[PDB]
RNA sequence: CCGAGGGUAGGGCCCGUGACUGGGGCGAAGUCGUAACAAGGUAGCUGUACCGGAAGGUGCGGCUGGAU
RNA sequence: UGGGAGAGGGUGGUGGAAUUCCCGGAGUAGCGGUGAAAUGCGCAGAUACCGGGAGGAACGCCGAUGGCGAAGGCAGCCACCUGGUCCACCCGUGACGCUGAGGCGCGAAAGCGUGGGGAGCAAACCGGAUUAGAUACCCGGGUAGUCCACGCCCUAAACGAUGCGCGCUAGGUCUCUGGGUCUCCUGGGGGCCGAAGCUAACGCGUUAAGCGCGCCGCCUGGGGAGUACGGCCGCAAGGC
RNA sequence: AGCGCCGGCCAACUCCGUGCCAGCAGCCGCGGUAAUACGGAGGGCGCGAGCGUUACCCGGAUUCACUGGGCGUAAAGGGC
RNA sequence: GCUAGUUGGUGGGGUAAUGGCCCACCAAGGCGACGACGGGUAGCCGGUCUGAGAGGAUGGCCGGCCACAGGGGCACUGAG
RNA sequence: CCUAAGGUAGCGAAAUUCCUUGUCGGGUAAGUUCCGACCUGCACGAAAAGCGUAACGACCGGAGCGCUGUCUCGGCGAGGG
RNA sequence: CCCUCGCCAAGGAACUCUGCAAGUUGGCCCCGUAACUUCGGGAGAAGGGGUGCUCCCUGGGGUGAUGAGCCCCGGGGAGCCGCAGUGAACAGGCUCUGGCGACUGUUUACCAAAAACACAGCUCUCUGCGAACUCGUAAGAGGAGGUAUAGGGAGCGACGCU
RNA sequence: GAGCUAGCCCUGGCCAGGGUGAAGCUGGGGUGAGACCCAGUGGAGGCCCGAACCGGUGGGGGAUGCAAACCCCUCGGAUGA
């Protein structure tokens, strides 16, 4: 439920901020933070290499435990959940009876004092983590890894999930958030449930100021500025594009596929995206 | 539902003599008791428009009742919306 | 002090009027098609929505005040 | 107190048939469609056939002149939560009742907002026919929408064109569902035909449009017009 | 001694002129070459120092119905 | 929906006399779907006209009461 | 006749209109500007978005009140030159 | 004659491309305030009244101690003086109505601050992660210790109706 | 050559005073429960007025300058991009 404001500024009116519901602790665990080093989307040539960022509120990296084959049998209560201003989703604090302390992303319907665990004898509840082989065909899922033991890379915005939807040999085939169909290694990890927070995409930033506060810098048109800039440059009073709408450098961004024809995991893709 | 003991331990805490079964501090106990769960299922089911007319009418009775009970005696009244938490 | 009224300012209501514009009623000696009354030649009517020179059409749902 | 019937409502689950699409197989010269056609689809392998998968929507038979609800309306099956209602006992209360301007709630479809979903269907739209023409009817496509959640909209041939309650005034017959002692009787529904009576007639007739009482709503020649203006409501459409 | 009227309502009829023209008209309606309905005439009816017309009020209007009306299909039951 | 002399109180002023009629302070009241407030129209009655009555319409002439005296305010004189 | 198909809703003498100071209405004693209209739009029009829109603007128009050496129309005075 | 400044009879925008410039207004307290509106606003709308000093009476608060003293915030009477009481200095002129841009922001350092750029927001499109894309011959980096509710590119630019 | 200027990164610092008065919370009212209304509390915001500070709107001056961009008056922002 996105909180909304009376407009007792032009910004106030359209501005909204999640409730925060979920959220029962506001300090992170001081041994699973990190400083995050802040690029300003310069590389180590110090080149900007993605336009128009810099500038967003400092910010601590929370450690995240994107692996839980880590601790197989070892089962944790769920201590806390917590904001990450480094991810869409939030954070659950764990308690292993371990003694252990770790980070996961929260799922959907996580609730504090539960107990979770992961391994290929897990319950099929809701936070645990199994092989995908051991996962019941039709199940929803995230933070699925790619290649098993490389770690969680699938479905972990705030929100989304993937659909076990069936077996073949080593392989098991998910539906990505974005409507993918796919093989993923029936060793690889993933965590039952969808991740949570699911209203993230509902909130309307409102005012340019907000922008900023994330980092994000001004983006200008390629139309707003002038040849030796960009295709779309110059012309005398406003201009239509006059050509194919292209980039700042040249390629083509009305339909043109980018990604690489002979490339390996074409075999495991099933079908193209949706939408 | 609101089990044959529940709604027996009701009538024999309001009922006004050994016996005493529909007289008004017992009909209104009963329909005060049938309002609250309802009010409650009501309030998970907020959609559930036909099961509310049922909550409006024993309402609507056990508002007659009480009016019929404060016209007879104001003090059997007074003690009877007390013992129950009802004005409102 | 109050005070007829006068003056400054700002509101409310009503009437007359206005380039132009909307549809309405009547006229009928015209143009276009023929929507309804018969199964009226696509049964009709209907609330809504979208559309068409026009009567009107189509969708969704409803009524029979529908012929066989 | 003890029972009964039911697509009454809400929530969470779950089953099969069929359509479409995708994959594999097999196969070839058409398929589809209509009044007849054409557009369309098809040798870049369609249609018809078999196996696999995905997905949405609706629930065949049962099903009825049937049931339930105040109305709108409600139909696979399971569970939970929950409303109305009928019967028998005649146990308790002791006129606690009827109606009901305002108010409040509900309110088919279409429509709107935010987000999902999208198989089939299908406004708009495109094309083929038909025709004198055909911004239609028919045909091939096709987007909103149709579906889900939440919030709005508040209309209708929202009809029985018949306000609610009570009492009274032949019966015959079919049916649903209770209780008898089970022939049949008696309650409560749903139909049909009819006593008296009503009615301009058509028709109505113990489910009254008969005979009475209570209260509410409403009409006062047709068009102009459910229009204008004002007000109130709505995001808009537009409603009152 | 005059004024209105003489198709029906509504009491009082014929000839000519006109020919959907000129005109009449309260409502219904009259007039297109044999018009009791237009215009004149003769005659008739009704009132008479008045007669007709316009305006307005009540009546006829049980057509706002208390006396004394209605709402299935005529206008009329509120979507519940 | 209306209301600040507004509704009530205490005390004065004023009158022939009651009263917020007027003033000063105190209190926060007064009125409204049995229609306040606002808008429009109107002097009211005995009567008059009509009508079977009920009712409808009307209030000139005569009688009674009210209000006004070019528009508006004001007091003086006086039993008034 | 032609075309791939012939501009829909909305707006329009416009930050777009050549003819042009179009015509009509308003405001003014008088209005090439301004506002409202009309539409034969030289040469609007739907995300080089279309038409609107409360609030906002050292943006650019038009009008009025207040007040003035802006002006009629100039005079005197002060200080620094 | 120039600059900066002060005053001006009567008039009061007749000046001029344009009220340019300069007047007016000006703080606080009180009264009061329209269209329209996204119900926040518009609003300091507009407009108007008060404002010094003296004496008398009085109400609360802070520090004390509950009191004096000190300090703070009031109220009610009656008076006095001047042309004039925020007596000097600092301190909005206002209204009606169009165009454009939603808005606060940003810009041609040094002739343009704007209607231009940006902006929340809308849509198309690419990208399954050793992502796409960017820099680099490469290694390596950014993207991102992010993972389609995410990241890149493009256009449009609140919102409403489209 | 980034001791000017543009962007970003790391770490510090600064922003008188006054105004408006969001959510929330409490109490009261309201209801079957609600929505909601009222009061108090509260102290939000690319909110308002205005110095420092950051600017550079209009005019005037300056124009072999005080100055190779300054001066006066006026004016924008001033808890935020
Ligand atoms: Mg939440
Ligand atoms: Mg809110
Ligand atoms: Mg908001
Ligand atoms: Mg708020
Ligand atoms: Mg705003
Ligand atoms: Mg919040
Ligand atoms: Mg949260
Ligand atoms: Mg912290
Ligand atoms: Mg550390
Ligand atoms: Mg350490
Ligand atoms: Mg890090
Ligand atoms: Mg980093
Ligand atoms: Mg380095
Ligand atoms: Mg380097
Ligand atoms: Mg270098
Ligand atoms: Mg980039
Ligand atoms: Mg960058
Ligand atoms: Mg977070
Ligand atoms: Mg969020
Ligand atoms: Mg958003
Ligand atoms: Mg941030
Ligand atoms: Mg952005
Ligand atoms: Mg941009
Ligand atoms: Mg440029
Ligand atoms: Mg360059
Ligand atoms: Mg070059
Ligand atoms: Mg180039
Ligand atoms: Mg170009
Ligand atoms: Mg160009
Ligand atoms: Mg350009
Ligand atoms: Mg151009
Ligand atoms: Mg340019
Ligand atoms: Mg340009
Ligand atoms: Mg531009
Ligand atoms: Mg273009
Ligand atoms: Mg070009
Ligand atoms: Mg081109
Ligand atoms: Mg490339
Ligand atoms: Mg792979
Ligand atoms: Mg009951
Ligand atoms: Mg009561
Ligand atoms: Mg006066
Ligand atoms: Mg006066
Ligand atoms: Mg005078
Ligand atoms: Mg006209
Ligand atoms: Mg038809
Ligand atoms: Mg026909
Ligand atoms: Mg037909
Ligand atoms: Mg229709
Ligand atoms: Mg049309
Ligand atoms: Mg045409
Ligand atoms: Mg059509
Ligand atoms: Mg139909
Ligand atoms: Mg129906
Ligand atoms: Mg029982
Ligand atoms: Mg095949
Ligand atoms: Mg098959
Ligand atoms: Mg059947
Ligand atoms: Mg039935
Ligand atoms: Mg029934
Ligand atoms: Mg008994
Ligand atoms: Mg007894
Ligand atoms: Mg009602
Ligand atoms: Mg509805
Ligand atoms: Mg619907
Ligand atoms: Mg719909
Ligand atoms: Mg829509
Ligand atoms: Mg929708
Ligand atoms: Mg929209
Ligand atoms: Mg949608
Ligand atoms: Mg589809
Ligand atoms: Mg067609
Ligand atoms: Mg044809
Ligand atoms: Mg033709
Ligand atoms: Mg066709
Ligand atoms: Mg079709
Ligand atoms: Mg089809
Ligand atoms: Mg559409
Ligand atoms: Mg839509
Ligand atoms: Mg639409
Ligand atoms: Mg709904
Ligand atoms: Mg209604
Ligand atoms: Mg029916
Ligand atoms: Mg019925
Ligand atoms: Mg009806
Ligand atoms: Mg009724
Ligand atoms: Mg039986
Ligand atoms: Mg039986
Ligand atoms: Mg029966
Ligand atoms: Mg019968
Ligand atoms: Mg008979
Ligand atoms: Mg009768
Ligand atoms: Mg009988
Ligand atoms: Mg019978
Ligand atoms: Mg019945
Ligand atoms: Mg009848
Ligand atoms: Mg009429
Ligand atoms: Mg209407
Ligand atoms: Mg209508
Ligand atoms: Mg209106
Ligand atoms: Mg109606
Ligand atoms: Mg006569
Ligand atoms: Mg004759
Ligand atoms: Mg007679
Ligand atoms: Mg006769
Ligand atoms: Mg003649
Ligand atoms: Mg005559
Ligand atoms: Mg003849
Ligand atoms: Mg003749
Ligand atoms: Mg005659
Ligand atoms: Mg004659
Ligand atoms: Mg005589
Ligand atoms: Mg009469
Ligand atoms: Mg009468
Ligand atoms: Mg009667
Ligand atoms: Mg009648
Ligand atoms: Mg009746
Ligand atoms: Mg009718
Ligand atoms: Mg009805
Ligand atoms: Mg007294
Ligand atoms: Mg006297
Ligand atoms: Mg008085
Ligand atoms: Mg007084
Ligand atoms: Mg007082
Ligand atoms: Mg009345
Ligand atoms: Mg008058
Ligand atoms: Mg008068
Ligand atoms: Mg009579
Ligand atoms: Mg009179
Ligand atoms: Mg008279
Ligand atoms: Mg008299
Ligand atoms: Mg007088
Ligand atoms: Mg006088
Ligand atoms: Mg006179
Ligand atoms: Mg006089
Ligand atoms: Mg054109
Ligand atoms: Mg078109
Ligand atoms: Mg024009
Ligand atoms: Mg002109
Ligand atoms: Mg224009
Ligand atoms: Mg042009
Ligand atoms: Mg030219
Ligand atoms: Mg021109
Ligand atoms: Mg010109
Ligand atoms: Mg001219
Ligand atoms: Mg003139
Ligand atoms: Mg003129
Ligand atoms: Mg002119
Ligand atoms: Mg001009
Ligand atoms: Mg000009
Ligand atoms: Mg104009
Ligand atoms: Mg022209
Ligand atoms: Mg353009
Ligand atoms: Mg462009
Ligand atoms: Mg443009
Ligand atoms: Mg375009
Ligand atoms: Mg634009
Ligand atoms: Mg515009
Ligand atoms: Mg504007
Ligand atoms: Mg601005
Ligand atoms: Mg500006
Ligand atoms: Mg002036
Ligand atoms: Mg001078
Ligand atoms: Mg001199
Ligand atoms: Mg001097
Ligand atoms: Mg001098
Ligand atoms: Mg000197
Ligand atoms: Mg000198
Ligand atoms: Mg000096
Ligand atoms: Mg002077
Ligand atoms: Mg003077
Ligand atoms: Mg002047
Ligand atoms: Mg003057
Ligand atoms: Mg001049
Ligand atoms: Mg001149
Ligand atoms: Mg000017
Ligand atoms: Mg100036
Ligand atoms: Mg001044
Ligand atoms: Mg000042
Ligand atoms: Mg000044
Ligand atoms: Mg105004
Ligand atoms: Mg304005
Ligand atoms: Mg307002
Ligand atoms: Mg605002
Ligand atoms: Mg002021
Ligand atoms: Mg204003
Ligand atoms: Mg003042
Ligand atoms: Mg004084
Ligand atoms: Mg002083
Ligand atoms: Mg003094
Ligand atoms: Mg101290
Ligand atoms: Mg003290
Ligand atoms: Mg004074
Ligand atoms: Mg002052
Ligand atoms: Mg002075
Ligand atoms: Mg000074
Ligand atoms: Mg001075
Ligand atoms: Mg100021
Ligand atoms: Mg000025
Ligand atoms: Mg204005
Ligand atoms: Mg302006
Ligand atoms: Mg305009
Ligand atoms: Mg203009
Ligand atoms: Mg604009
Ligand atoms: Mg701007
Ligand atoms: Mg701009
Ligand atoms: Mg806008
Ligand atoms: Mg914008
Ligand atoms: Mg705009
Ligand atoms: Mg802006
Ligand atoms: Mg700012
Ligand atoms: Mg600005
Ligand atoms: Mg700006
Ligand atoms: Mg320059
Ligand atoms: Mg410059
Ligand atoms: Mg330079
Ligand atoms: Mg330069
Ligand atoms: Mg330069
Ligand atoms: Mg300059
Ligand atoms: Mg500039
Ligand atoms: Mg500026
Ligand atoms: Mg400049
Ligand atoms: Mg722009
Ligand atoms: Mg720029
Ligand atoms: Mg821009
Ligand atoms: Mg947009
Ligand atoms: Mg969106
Ligand atoms: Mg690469
Ligand atoms: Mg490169
Ligand atoms: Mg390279
Ligand atoms: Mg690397
Ligand atoms: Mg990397
Ligand atoms: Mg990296
Ligand atoms: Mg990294
Ligand atoms: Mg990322
Ligand atoms: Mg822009
Ligand atoms: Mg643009
Ligand atoms: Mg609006
Ligand atoms: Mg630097
Ligand atoms: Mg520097
Ligand atoms: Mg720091
Ligand atoms: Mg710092
Ligand atoms: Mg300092
Ligand atoms: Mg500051
Ligand atoms: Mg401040
Ligand atoms: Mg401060
Ligand atoms: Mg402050
Ligand atoms: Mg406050
Ligand atoms: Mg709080
Ligand atoms: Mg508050
Ligand atoms: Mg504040
Ligand atoms: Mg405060
Ligand atoms: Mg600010
Ligand atoms: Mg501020
Ligand atoms: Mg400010
Ligand atoms: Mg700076
Ligand atoms: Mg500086
Ligand atoms: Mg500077
Ligand atoms: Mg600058
Ligand atoms: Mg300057
Ligand atoms: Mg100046
Ligand atoms: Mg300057
Ligand atoms: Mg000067
Ligand atoms: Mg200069
Ligand atoms: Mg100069
Ligand atoms: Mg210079
Ligand atoms: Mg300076
Ligand atoms: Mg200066
Ligand atoms: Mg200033
Ligand atoms: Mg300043
Ligand atoms: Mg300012
Ligand atoms: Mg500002
Ligand atoms: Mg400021
Ligand atoms: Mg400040
Ligand atoms: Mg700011
Ligand atoms: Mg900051």
């Amino acid at each position: 439920a996105v909180k909304k404001f009376k407009p007792y500024t032009p910004s106030r009116r359209f501005m909204t901020v999640a409730d925060f519901s979920e959220i029962t602790k506001t300090e992170p665990e001081k041994s699973l933070v990190k400083p995050l080093k802040k690029t300003g989307g310069r590389n180590n040539q110090g080149r900007i290499t993605v336009r128009f960022r810099g500038g967003g509120h400092k910010r601590l990296y929370r450690i995240i435990d994107f692996k839980r084959w880590d601790k197989v049998g070892i089962p944790a209560k769920v201590a806390a959940i917590e904001y990450d201003p480094n991810r869409s989703a939030r954070i659950a604090l764990l308690h292993y009876v371990d003694g252990e302390k770790r980070y996961i992303i929260a799922p959907d319907g996580l609730q504090v004092g539960q107990q979770v665990v992961a391994g290929p004898d897990a319950p099929i509840q809701v936070g645990n983590a199994l092989p995908l082989r051991f996962i019941p065909v039709g199940t929803v899922v995230h933070a699925v890894e790619l290649e098993p033991k490389k770690g969680a890379k699938l479905a972990r915005a705030a929100g989304t999930s993937a659909q076990i939807q069936g077996r073949e040999g080593d392989y098991v085939i998910l539906r990505l958030p974005s409507g993918e169909l796919r093989k993923v290694h029936g060793e690889c990890y993933a965590t039952v449930g969808a991740v949570g927070n699911a209203d993230h995409k509902n909130i309307v930033l409102g005012k340019a100021g907000r922008s900023r506060w994330l980092g994000r810098r001004p983006h200008v048109r390629g139309a707003a500025m002038n040849p030796v800039d960009h295709p779309h440059g110059g012309g005398e009073g406003r201009a239509p594009r006059g050509r194919p709408p292209a980039s700042p450098w040249g390629w083509q961004t009305k339909g043109l596929k980018t990604r690489k024809r002979r490339k390996p995991s074409s075999r495991f893709i099933i079908a193209r995206r949706k939408k | 539902p609101i089990t044959k003991e529940e709604k027996q331990k009701v009538i024999q805490e309001f009922a006004r003599f050994p016996g005493d079964t529909g007289s008004t501090e017992v009909q209104v106990a009963l329909l005060t008791l049938r309002i609250n769960r309802l009010s409650e299922h009501l309030k998970v089911h907020k959609k559930d428009h036909h099961s509310h007319r049922g909550l409006l009418m024993m309402v609507g009775q056990r508002r007659r009742l009480l009016r019929y009970l404060q016209r007879e005696d104001p003090e059997r009244y007074r003690a009877l919306i007390e013992k129950l938490g009802i004005r409102g």
